[PDB]
């Protein structure tokens, strides 16, 4: 039983999750933690964004497909 | 065409780097006595030519051959040491600390400047690719 | 503690006498 | 605001960074003042305090490595060293703190 | 591991370090009457050879090892010392300290012309990276 | 043969070239004998530029595709 | 994630970079220690290792009378030996990502 | 080929 | 081989001359369907 | 608070 | 073997006596 | 017909 | 030919001897 709901909403975690461990990861360096990297720290900040555009893009088309599917006449 | 100036100035950047790496195994050496099979060193010179096969115009450079410098082996009076002649006269390599150093420099530049080459290159490709938009 | 640590009061004046 | 807890411990973290780089340069300046004693702040203390209370730092003494005549507690190489990684430091807070700020504006762009 | 250059360069260096070494250890030994074992210092020597590592093209500078001088030893007369043999000699190290000045000097201009090839080829090392991105 | 098997085809060499030039950084990183680093900023600078060019098509195209959709029949 | 698998090699790569250019750091820090053996790491092996740390014991060229058998030439060309290649890995993850975006900007 | 360039892996494996 | 000079003009001047062909159609397209659209 | 820096407060001098 | 190289073991002692043990 | 670049191929070459 | 111009025929191949 496949859910498009679901399929989103597990796509939005993944970027969500991805966004939050990198943030973690910035404050534990931040903060002086022993064992973080600043090379790692900038890799998964950059991973994420990676991760965003493709949301954004995917976002963008998605919507533009639905506004050309309602905006047909019957 | 601008994609062959990809391939000119990747050879030519070869070339001298080839050329740099064999003037610094030459000044690396220039103290040796030894080889490994006992020979005295050897100084050794790259050859450049004009990377185009036959009915190509002009091409980037390429290394020919590598090949023993002509310059008499620099003979010293040491018959003392275990390697020696029949006369104790030892043979050292004939390198020329000056036109080692200077070629060095010459190599140097001239990478850099076929970086340069490339770099323009690479972002008149983009510019290309963004002709209409 | 460790001679370039952080501590809470100030290092104690230091004083060079000739004789003691 | 929302807005201001997604953004505030890099700002705070830089605010920070920016007293603490006030602080160490007013210990480089007074390396040849008498009877000087360098001071700092703990940042990590500091910076967790500024997030659970919310926003007056608690200035520490250096412990001073050799003796001198004048009464001055400044070592200069550890002072160079500490100004080189805060600097540092705080390069990397202005980095991620853009990263966040151009990560909302990309989204909000249409 | 080492890029060609630089192990070469590294290589020549560390060669004229060991070439100082036993020049700086002859020099400081030039009166000694006896080793920790009852014989007399013998001046040291270090052999250049070129580790080519691909065939006949180039390489850099090894050391295979310190051999010591086979030269006459000299000969103080002082027959009241207890190394000294049946005819009296005792036996002094064959240090010649001109030659150990020569090439202290000639290691030290090696050593400082291979630190100049270094740091010339630096620049077009940082600069290639530039060339992606 | 025909457009779209033309369309793979780029696409394939695309990807073949990007992938080259992955492999050969990676040796170059690995530590391997005979790979210069010349020859590996080079060909990150090729397939870079070839992956702009197979960026742009893509973009025409659907440009294309949308303008002839949108026509009134 | 496919995104990890694909830069995984390259972030290795850089992390091993960044810890063995502090282990040299080290060894020329811990110059003058008598009794200090110079310590180094396998690159290749240990980024087969970290894709699929331990600590090597430096060769001895001279001998010293401390113990100390840190070398200052050799270590100093593999310090700068490491950061041209740390500047270079550093070079090729940029250009990974930058295409990466690219291919999304639009 | 017979010389690698000066800024290959050392040649020496 | 044909660099790219000569890949994006050619490419500019397909795109360019198909959408003149759309538009073209279109005007047509449009003048019959008022024409048919008449009362007679 | 400070004093002279350098010279006059970097020698032994006598009680005062 | 070659100096410079990496081994597992760490380098025995460097003694330099005085006189013969 | 190309030849040694540089520092040979610069210096006054013996006649024959 | 003016320096820096263009001709349509080479240079001719330039010697440096040491005794004439």
């Amino acid at each position: 039983t496949v859910s498009f709901a679901g399929q989103l909403h597990a796509a939005l975690d993944r970027i969500s999750d991805r966004q939050a461990a990198a943030r973690v990861q910035a404050e534990k360096f931040t903060l002086g933690e022993p064992g973080i990297a600043l090379n790692d720290v900038m890799a998964d900040m950059q991973k994420a964004s990676v991760s965003m555009q493709m949301g954004i893009q995917v976002r963008n088309k998605l919507v533009a497909a639905y506004q050309e599917v309602m905006s047909m006449q019957v | 065409a601008l994609l062959n100036i990809f391939d000119i100035a990747g050879s030519a950047l070869a070339a001298q780097s080839k050329r740099l790496n064999v003037a610094a195994s030459n000044l690396a050496n220039a103290d040796s006595v030894t080889g490994p099979d006992g020979q005295p060193y050897r100084a050794k010179q790259v050859v450049f030519q004009v990377d185009a096969a036959p009915g190509q115009a002009t091409g980037g450079v390429k290394v020919a051959s590598v090949i023993e410098s002509q310059a008499p082996e620099k003979l010293v009076y040491e018959p003392g040491n275990p390697l020696a002649d029949a006369n104790g006269y030892v043979k050292m390599p004939n390198v020329d600390v000056v036109g080692e150093m200077v070629n060095t420099m010459s190599a140097s530049r001239s990478y850099q400047a076929n970086i340069e080459v490339l770099n323009t290159v690479k972002s008149m490709m983009l510019k290309t690719l963004t002709l209409g938009q | 503690g460790v001679p370039g640590a952080l501590s809470n009061q100030p290092a104690p004046p230091n004083e060079a006498p000739i004789a003691t | 605001d929302r807005l201001d807890a997604a953004l505030r411990f890099q700002q705070e973290a830089l605010n920070l960074r920016a007293q603490r780089q006030e602080i160490l340069a007013a210990n480089i300046a007074n390396a040849d003042t008498p009877g000087y004693q360098a001071r700092d702040i703990d940042f990590a203390s500091e910076l967790k305090k500024v997030m659970v209370r919310g926003r007056a730092v608690d200035l520490l003494y250096r412990v001073p490595d050799q003796p001198s005549l004048d009464g001055n507690t400044v070592d200069m190489d550890r002072e160079r060293t500490q100004f080189a990684d805060n600097s540092l430091k705080y390069q990397m807070g202005l980095t991620v703190l853009g990263s966040q700020l151009k990560g909302m504006m990309n989204v909000l762009q249409g």
